[PDB]
């Protein structure tokens, strides 16, 4: 994956598992959750991005 | 009062079908309605409603129909909003009926 | 009918059922 | 009623002295370290 | 007849029920002037309350022992206009607005802000919708065959189970 | 006609209030002509 | 009383730390996020269970977590 | 350490004060420094005015100081506040902030407590947990 | 403090809160310090122990109640004149007049008239006068010792079972199902004909004589040489006069159908045969599972084995056996929706085919009845429900359950609650509708207009039982059926005879109100069904909270956050649904005793023309009803009805107090007992008194409790008082 491809999110417990965002930017540095995700859909808390590790995160 | 002002005075608004009061019997009827209506917004929480709606959301989504604008829940605030706005209207209805009938007929 | 003595007799039972019933309670109480 | 002094033997002592020695003793019980 | 009930333009009951109302209406028009609106009104209320116990008596309903027209929803031919045919003008317009409802929101996702096309409608759009909606179940039967209708269950959110 | 007013117009509440009340004329006028339709006539 | 927990899908925004109303929360060194720093939770004898630390968090599903558990009279907020 | 000797706002005292759980159980004590003489508004409901230098003031709850706290950071500028925790017995704890450093801060020293190496979604189930003394998050 | 012994976190609570969770938490044991799976379930088979003496001694209690303070001896001679008395009054808050009114059944003191039928059920069973009612009461007494004791004993060492011996499946089924069920039922049987039938034929048997009275004049040598129908000849006369010899019958087993002409119940005899014939059903159901001896079925190969090999079930039921037989929770689900169908079963059917004599002339203990067991059975089905919850929050293994069908049940929940929402909105939208539409046309005076739809499925399912009402001239009321052919000889005359006669409540006349009920009954169990399935598939979580399962079955929300989380939990589902479950029982109680009420006057009309529109039931049913119950006491005096008079009242009370802990909420009632701490602490002469505990308001979860258990009580109370009071003054 890389900047700017659709997603889908792999993350049980995430608002947006098997929704599909865009991935904004890859942390390249050792980071549990390097890959952040932008989404359309806002979640209960209102919040409509979150990081995610590579294997939480497949190319559509 | 009971037996001797509720039940005694009713008579009015409760046999008012077919006549010209008959309106006042449905008002009757409503409010007590709309009153009742009213427990389910007082006595439960928002979180049971969301995920009721988080199931009715997955059939919409099993459609391709779900809407853009996200459903929710009402909150807590405009559940206790809703279910008080409701309890009055239904009880004050009922009153408003109940004394109408009665005086009409009987004054 | 029924008389004094048979109520008695339905008391004393009570009683041993009473006593069985505490000693229940204390088990289960541990 | 056969043995009818058996009620008003029996009614006022399981209907107040039953739960007020119940409820002290209870007492008792909860509040004690 | 069906479920031992009678035809209504036969039944005794159904003549009382028919008898009460027009006297009911009759002695409050007695208290009235022959000319006075009132009158005028009372008279065709009389005549609408005949016209319609004809009507129920000629249809083939069938009245109990109340007095009382009684439908049947079986599913037999002798009675299926009283609950199949509206249920099939039920169902073509059901069908018609649900079809147009969801043709709306699929178009509202293409738009640039979707949720501005839900609360302010694009108005000639949705009456392209609107008036898209009377060959509903052809069309909806397409978009399910097609794949357009269903979607996979990959590609729904769920909750953990 | 001023493109504002339109748009105000295509709000969601007043669409639904003139939709609705057309519908609503729409089932008096019919149960003004055709009164007392307990059933489909066949 | 309450436990509080920080998973490791913190990215050490500090909004938790600074919701919270009874100084349970705090900042500590970590390498996990590229802020550089991880919420935890070492004084939850003062927590109150208020969930504003919750409430504060960004992460999809929350990263801080509140287990309202044990009742003293510091955690029921009680001034008597 | 907590100077006793601190002077204390003027205030007239109000009912929402400390009760005898203060005296018996745990007390609380904020201090803090002000530039002038100014109007605040107490936690337990009243207005009182700190005086320009040092001032010490008595709460029930913890939560009533750092009320305080957040009240004077954000509408006076105040931020050298100390929270201290008083025992009947006369053993002052010195509470907030803990190192001397805010909590909202990063400083050396501080230990990680509570921290679970995994996301809220890996935890164990309660079955796999039930009649063991295992954690739910592994 | 040291009361919540079972809760350490509980016991260091400070406050009142300790009190009401130790009370609340005390027989959750599987919650509690240190608990094993051993010690839990002897903690549980001692306390089934202690349950069943329970029982015993409160049927002991009504048999001697009955015994000393009753008229038994006097109600056998006359059973349809004489009033049955429960147990006697002793009420020092009476004044004299009430001391009058209550002063019924023949006797000189003040009595409660029984609404519970014991009477009839012990009368027909074969008691006659107060001495075996009272030594009745002696052995449930000693019985409840007995099991008393065994309690005791089997929590003592070297007698306390292990976890294999109550995990054993094969053997319990066996034993259950075939002494238990089986065997039981066969003693019933042996009790009907060796002393219920003589009783009933005017002959005495006791344990004096029953080993020289024969039940039947030619013995056993029937039953041991084959020729079994020689107990089925001379049945009972058409004019037998029941307790006398007088058109007595020498049968002890038949088929006969119907009912006994002059109890209007059930042939002994008919059950007799029936409890004989479900004795040897059982025990060959109870020879089916594999215990020592090689022969019989193992329930773990039967479950592993039935997987579909379409695989729409995927694993099929693998798993299923290690899943049940550790949780106890799914055992209690199990055991609960069984037993709340079977009490449901025996509501319907005890009204319609009563067993008791002269028992459907009492139309007070019939209601009552009908409204206890359904009741009863609402309370069973919402713990079914309940404690499956209770289930998939502490006892499900996903991992050990891979592809089951319960992970298939977990795995389509949404689609399983989106379609019973669709139903439940379904329903009611259009039930409301057909009765509001009622309603609106009734008022403006034309009835005619109304959409009344005849019930023709349920009435053709009559017609097949026999019903010639309806002319649908199918199955039994065919007369060229081979379904009427086939039963022509044995049952078909009496139940045709009983089916047809409209002297009961066998397979009721039903119409468009009968059809518009069910259908709103319909609408209140699938409601009731959607909130307790939508609480037990999300008690594991959802997505405003992915891990609701580590927070437990019952929490109170997860916080104003995330949008508010207010009734979260699946105790919350349990707590919503409770009102539905109420609000299911009432509908089904009122239509039932307001259709029995308008029969039973003989203006069943009344009940026909008025349960089409809502404003009929309120007026005709509610409002009409309730004069008798409302005028127990007056200005002008009282009479017997009166404590009812009160209860109704109480009722009304109590529900109404359940609506304060429902609708106002914490934080008000936590800042006035604040005020009220600082009050009570600058009081003198009263600040030398001090609490122990701090007062708190009341938990969340707490006073939803409390607020359905004031609300429940109301209901309860209310109806009781209701449905006793208006029928005993329309027809006592
Ligand atoms: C089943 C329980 C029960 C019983 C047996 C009684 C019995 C009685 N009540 Mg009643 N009562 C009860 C529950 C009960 N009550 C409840 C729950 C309430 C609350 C609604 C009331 C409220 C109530 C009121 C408001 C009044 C009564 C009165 C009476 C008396 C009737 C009139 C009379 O002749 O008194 C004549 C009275 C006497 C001759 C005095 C008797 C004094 C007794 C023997 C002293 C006993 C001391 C004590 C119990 C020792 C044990 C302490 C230990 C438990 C810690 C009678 C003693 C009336 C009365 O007279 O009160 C005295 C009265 O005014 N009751
Ligand atoms: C575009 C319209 C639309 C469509 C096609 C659906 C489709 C569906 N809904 Mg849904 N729904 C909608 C709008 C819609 N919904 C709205 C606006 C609400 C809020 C009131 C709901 C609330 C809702 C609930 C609570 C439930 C459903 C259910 C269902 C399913 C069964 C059908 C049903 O019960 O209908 C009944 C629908 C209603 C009672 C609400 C409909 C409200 C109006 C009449 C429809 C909207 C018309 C719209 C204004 C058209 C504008 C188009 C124009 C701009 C061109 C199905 C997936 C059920 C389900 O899950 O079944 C599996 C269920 O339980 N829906
Ligand atoms: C889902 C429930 C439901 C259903 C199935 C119906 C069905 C019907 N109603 Mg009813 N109604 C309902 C709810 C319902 N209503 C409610 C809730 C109210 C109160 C607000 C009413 C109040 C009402 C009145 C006051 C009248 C009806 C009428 C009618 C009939 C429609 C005739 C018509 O428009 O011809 C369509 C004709 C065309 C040419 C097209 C039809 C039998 C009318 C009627 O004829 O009664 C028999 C009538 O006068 N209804
Ligand atoms: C033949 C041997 C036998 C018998 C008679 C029993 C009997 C019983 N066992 Mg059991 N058990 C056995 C062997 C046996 N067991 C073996 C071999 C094992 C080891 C494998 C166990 C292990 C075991 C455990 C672990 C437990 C029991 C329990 C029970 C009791 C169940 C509660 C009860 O009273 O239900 C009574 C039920 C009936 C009489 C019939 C069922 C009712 C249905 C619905 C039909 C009734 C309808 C009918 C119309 C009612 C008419 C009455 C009306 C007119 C008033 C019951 C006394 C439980 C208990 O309470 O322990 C104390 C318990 O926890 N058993
Ligand atoms: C749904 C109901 C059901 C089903 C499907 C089964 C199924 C089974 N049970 Mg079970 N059982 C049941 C209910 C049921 N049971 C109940 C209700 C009870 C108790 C009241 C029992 C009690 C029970 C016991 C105690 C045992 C079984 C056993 C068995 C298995 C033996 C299979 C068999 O008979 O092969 C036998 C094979 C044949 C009969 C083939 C016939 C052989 C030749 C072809 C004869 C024909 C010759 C010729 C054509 C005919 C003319 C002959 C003439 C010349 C004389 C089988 C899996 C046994 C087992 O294996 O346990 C696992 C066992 O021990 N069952
Ligand atoms: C034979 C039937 C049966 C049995 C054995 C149980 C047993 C149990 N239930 Mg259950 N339940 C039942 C019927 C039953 N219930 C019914 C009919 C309902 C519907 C009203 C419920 C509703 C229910 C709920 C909602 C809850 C339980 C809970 C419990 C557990 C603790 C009870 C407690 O602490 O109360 C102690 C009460 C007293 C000492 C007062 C006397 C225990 C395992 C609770 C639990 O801990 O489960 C997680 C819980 O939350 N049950
Ligand atoms: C008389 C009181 C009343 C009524 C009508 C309802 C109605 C409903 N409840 Mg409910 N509830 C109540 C009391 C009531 N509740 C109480 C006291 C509790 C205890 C807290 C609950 C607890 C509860 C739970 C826990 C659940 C429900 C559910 C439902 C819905 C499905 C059942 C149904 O009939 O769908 C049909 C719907 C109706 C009959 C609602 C009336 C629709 C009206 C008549 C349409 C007309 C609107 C009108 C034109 C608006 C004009 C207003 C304008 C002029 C201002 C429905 C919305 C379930 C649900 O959501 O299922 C999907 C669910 O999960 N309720
Ligand atoms: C899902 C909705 C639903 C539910 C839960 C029930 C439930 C019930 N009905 Mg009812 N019924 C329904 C819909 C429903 N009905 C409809 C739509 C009609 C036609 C008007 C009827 C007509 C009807 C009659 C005539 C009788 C019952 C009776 C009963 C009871 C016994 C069971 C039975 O006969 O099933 C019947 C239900 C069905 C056969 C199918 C229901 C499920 C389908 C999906 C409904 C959808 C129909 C569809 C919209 C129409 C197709 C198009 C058509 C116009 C061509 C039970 C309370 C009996 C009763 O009152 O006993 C006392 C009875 O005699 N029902
Ligand atoms: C949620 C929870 C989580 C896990 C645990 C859990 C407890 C398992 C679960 C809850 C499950 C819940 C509790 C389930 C509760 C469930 C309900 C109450 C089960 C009712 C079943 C009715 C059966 C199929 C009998 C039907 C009659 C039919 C066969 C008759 C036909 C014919 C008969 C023979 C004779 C003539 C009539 C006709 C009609 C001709
Ligand atoms: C070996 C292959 C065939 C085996 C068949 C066995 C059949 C069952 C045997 C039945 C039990 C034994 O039966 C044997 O003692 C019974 C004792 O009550 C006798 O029964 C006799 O006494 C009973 C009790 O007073 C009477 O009710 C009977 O009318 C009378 O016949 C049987 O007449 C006798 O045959
Ligand atoms: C029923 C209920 C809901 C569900 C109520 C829903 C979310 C609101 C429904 C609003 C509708 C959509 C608007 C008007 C409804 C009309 C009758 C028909 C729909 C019109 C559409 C065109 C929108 C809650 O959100 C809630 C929250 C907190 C405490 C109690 C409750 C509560 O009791
Ligand atoms: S629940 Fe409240 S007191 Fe506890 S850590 Fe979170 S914010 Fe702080």
């Amino acid at each position: 994956v890389k900047r700017g491809s659709k997603v889908r999110i792999l993350r049980k417990e995430s608002y947006w598992y098997q929704d599909i965002g865009t991935v904004a930017t890859i942390d390249t540095s050792g980071i549990r959750y390097p890959v952040v995700v932008r989404f359309e859909k806002v979640s209960y808390s209102g919040v409509n991005t979150n990081n995610f590790s590579l294997d939480e995160v497949v190319e559509v | 009062w009971l037996r001797d002002f509720l039940w005694a005075q009713a008579s009015q608004v409760i046999q008012s079908y077919g006549s010209a009061l008959s309106a006042y019997g449905l008002i009757f009827l409503g409010a007590h309605f709309i009153w009742a209506f009213s427990l389910m917004f007082l006595f439960s929480g928002r979180g049971y409603w969301q995920e009721l709606i988080e199931s009715i959301v997955w059939a919409h989504n099993k459609l391709n129909v779900a809407p853009a604008i996200q459903p929710r829940a009402l909150s807590i605030t405009q559940g206790r909003a809703v279910g008080l706005a409701h309890y009055l209207l239904g009880g004050i209805g009922t009153t408003w009926a109940f004394f109408l009938a009665r005086i009409i007929s009987v004054g | 009918m029924i008389s004094d003595t048979q109520i008695f007799i339905a008391l004393i039972l009570a009683l041993v059922s009473l006593v069985l019933a505490i000693r229940l309670g204390r088990a289960l109480y541990q | 009623m056969t043995a009818a002094y058996l009620p008003s033997i029996l009614v006022p002592i399981i209907g107040l002295i039953f739960p007020g020695l119940v409820m002290a003793f209870a007492f008792i019980y909860i509040e004690q370290d | 007849d069906v479920a031992g009930l009678t035809p209504c333009g036969e039944s005794k009951e159904f003549a009382r029920r028919l008898d009460g109302s027009v006297k009911k209406l009759q002695t409050r028009l007695k208290k009235y002037e022959a000319g006075t609106p009132p009158a005028l009104a009372l008279q065709k209320q009389i005549d609408k309350t005949k016209n319609r116990f004809d009507r129920y008596g000629k249809a083939g309903l069938l009245c109990g022992t109340d007095g009382l027209p009684h439908l049947i929803a079986d599913g037999r031919w002798s009675h299926s206009g009283e609950f199949v045919i509206p249920g099939l003008f039920f169902l073509y317009v059901a069908g018609w607005i649900g079809w147009v409802g969801r043709s709306y929101v699929l178009f509202a996702r293409t738009a640039d802000k979707p949720t501005e096309k839900e609360i302010i409608i694009d108005v000639p759009v949705a009456l392209s919708f609107v008036s898209t909606g009377f060959i509903w179940p052809f069309s909806a039967f397409k978009e399910f065959t097609s794949g357009n209708l269903i979607v996979p269950a990959d590609e729904i959110t769920v909750s953990p189970r | 006609m001023d493109s504002n007013f339109l748009k105000y117009l295509s709000t969601a509440p007043v669409l639904f209030t003139v939709w609705l009340s057309f519908t609503a004329s729409f089932i008096i006028e019919a149960n003004r002509f055709f009164p007392d339709m307990l059933y489909f006539p066949m | 009383s309450h436990s509080v927990k920080v998973y490791d899908t913190c990215i050490g925004c500090t909004q938790c730390v600074r919701a919270c109303p009874c100084d349970v929360l705090e900042m500590v060194s970590w390498d996990g996020c590229k802020a550089g720093q991880i919420a935890s939770a070492p004084r939850t004898e003062d927590c109150i269970g208020c969930k504003r630390c919750e409430t504060a968090c960004p992460t999809d599903f929350l990263s801080v977590r509140v287990y309202l558990g044990g009742e003293t009279t510091r955690s029921m907020g009680l001034a008597y | 350490t907590l100077n006793l000797q601190i002077p204390s706002p003027t205030f007239e005292g109000s009912t929402g004060g400390w009760l005898r759980a203060a005296e018996v159980e745990e007390k609380y004590a904020i201090t803090w420094t002000s530039p002038k003489e100014q109007v605040f508004e107490m936690p337990t409901g009243g207005a009182a005015i700190m005086r320009q230098g040092e001032n010490l003031l008595y709460l029930a709850r913890k939560e009533q100081c750092l009320a305080l706290a957040t009240q004077v950071k954000n509408s006076f500028k105040i931020t050298d506040y100390k929270v201290y925790r008083i025992f009947p017995s006369g053993e002052v704890q010195y509470l907030h902030p803990k190192d001397g450093v805010f909590p909202e801060k990063v400083n050396a020293g501080r230990v990680g407590v509570g921290n679970v190496s995994h996301s809220i979604g890996k935890n164990l189930n309660p079955a796999q947990i039930k009649f063991t003394s295992k954690s739910f998050n592994g | 403090t040291k009361f919540p012994k079972f809760s350490q976190a509980l016991a260091q609570d400070p406050a009142t809160r300790r009190i009401w969770y130790g009370l609340a938490t005390a027989h959750d044991l599987e919650s509690h310090d240190g608990m094993t799976e051993e010690n839990l379930y002897q903690k549980i088979f001692a306390s089934h122990f202690g349950h069943l003496a329970v029982i015993f001694l409160w049927t002991s209690g009504n048999l001697f109640h009955l015994a000393w303070q009753g008229n038994f001896e006097q109600w056998v001679l006359n059973p349809l004149k004489v009033k049955p008395i429960a147990h006697a009054i002793w009420d020092p808050h009476f004044g004299q007049p009430a001391v009058k009114a209550f002063t019924k059944g023949g006797v000189s003191y003040p009595v409660n008239i029984a609404t519970s039928g014991v009477y009839h059920w012990w009368y027909t069973i074969g008691m006659r006068s107060n001495t075996d009612l009272y030594a009745g009461s002696l052995f449930l007494l000693f019985l409840a010792g007995v099991f008393l004791f065994a309690g005791w004993l089997h929590l003592q060492p070297k007698f306390r079972p292990g976890l294999s011996w109550f995990k054993n499946n094969e053997s319990r089924l066996n034993h259950h199902l075939s002494g238990l069920f089986g065997f039981s039922s066969l003693a019933w049987s042996a009790h009907l004909i060796h002393v219920a039938i003589p009783e009933a034929r005017g002959q005495h048997v006791g344990w004096d004589n029953f080993t020289k009275v024969a039940p039947h004049p030619a013995g056993l040598q029937p039953f041991f040489s084959g020729n079994w129908g020689v107990y089925a000849a001379a049945p009972d006369t058409t004019n037998h006069i029941f307790g006398t010899s007088e058109g007595a019958g020498t049968a002890i087993l038949t088929f006969l159908g119907g009912f006994h002409p002059q109890t209007q119940a059930l042939w002994l005899t008919d059950i007799a045969h029936h409890h004989l014939a479900i004795g040897v059903v059982f025990i060959f159901a109870g020879h089916m599972y594999r215990t020592n001896w090689g022969i019989g079925h193992s329930l773990k190969e039967i479950l592993d084995a039935h997987r579909p090999p379409g695989g729409r079930l995927g694993a099929g039921h693998k798993g299923i056996f290690e899943t049940l037989t550790n949780s106890l929770h799914f055992q209690l689900g199990l055991a609960l929706a069984s037993l709340g169908v079977i009490t449901s079963l025996v509501a319907q059917h005890m009204y319609a085919l009563p067993s008791y004599a002269f028992i459907a002339k009492d139309y007070v203990t019939q209601s009552a009845l009908y409204t206890h067991h359904q009741y009863i059975a609402g309370f069973l089905m919402v713990g079914a429900f309940a404690h499956g919850a209770i289930f998939f929050v502490r006892d499900y293994d996903p991992e050990q359950n891979k592809n089951n069908v319960l992970a298939r049940i977990l795995d389509h929940k949404e689609a399983i609650i989106s379609h019973l929402s669709w139903v439940s909105l379904f329903l009611g939208f259009h039930t409301l509708g057909i009765y509001v539409h009622n309603d609106v046309v009734v008022a403006f005076g034309t009835p005619e207009k109304q959409i009344l739809v005849e019930p023709v499925f349920a009435q053709w399912i009559q017609a097949s039982s026999g019903k010639a009402l309806y002319g649908f001239d199918v199955f039994l009321s065919s007369s060229n059926s081979v379904a009427t052919n086939a039963s022509s000889n044995i049952w078909l005359p009496g139940w045709l005879e009983a089916i047809n006669s409209g002297k009961n409540s066998l397979f009721l006349p039903i119409g468009p109100g009968d059809f518009l009920i069910h259908h709103a009954i319909a609408l209140a169990l699938h409601t009731t069904t959607l909130i307790l399935v939508k609480g037990a598939l999300d008690a594991r979580g959802s997505k405003l909270m992915p891990d609701k399962k580590d927070f437990g079955y019952s929490f109170p929300c997860d916080g104003p956050g995330r949008g508010g989380t207010c009734d979260i939990s699946a105790w919350d589902a349990f707590y919503l649904s409770m009102f539905w479950m109420l609000n299911t029982i009432g509908w089904v109680t009122f239509y039932w005793h307001w259709k029995h009420v308008t029969i039973w006057q003989g203006n069943a009309g009344q009940f026909n023309e008025s349960s089409t529109y809502i404003m009929g039931w309120l007026r005709d049913y509610l409002w009409l009803n309730s004069s008798p119950l409302i005028n127990g006491y007056n200005p002008f005096g009282m009479n017997s009805l009166s404590v009812w008079s009160w209860m109704f009242l109480f009722g009304h009370l109590i529900w109404a107090t359940g609506f304060m802990f429902l609708i106002s909420w914490r934080g008000y009632w936590q800042e006035l007992i604040e005020t009220l701490v600082w009050a009570h602490e600058r009081t003198p002469l009263a600040n030398l008194v001090r609490w122990k505990d701090k007062p708190v308001a009341l938990s969340i979860v707490q006073a939803r409790l409390v607020g359905l258990i004031h609300f429940t009580a109301g209901y309860i109370f209310t109806y009781a008082a209701f449905v006793i009071a208006s029928t005993t003054g329309k027809f006592g």
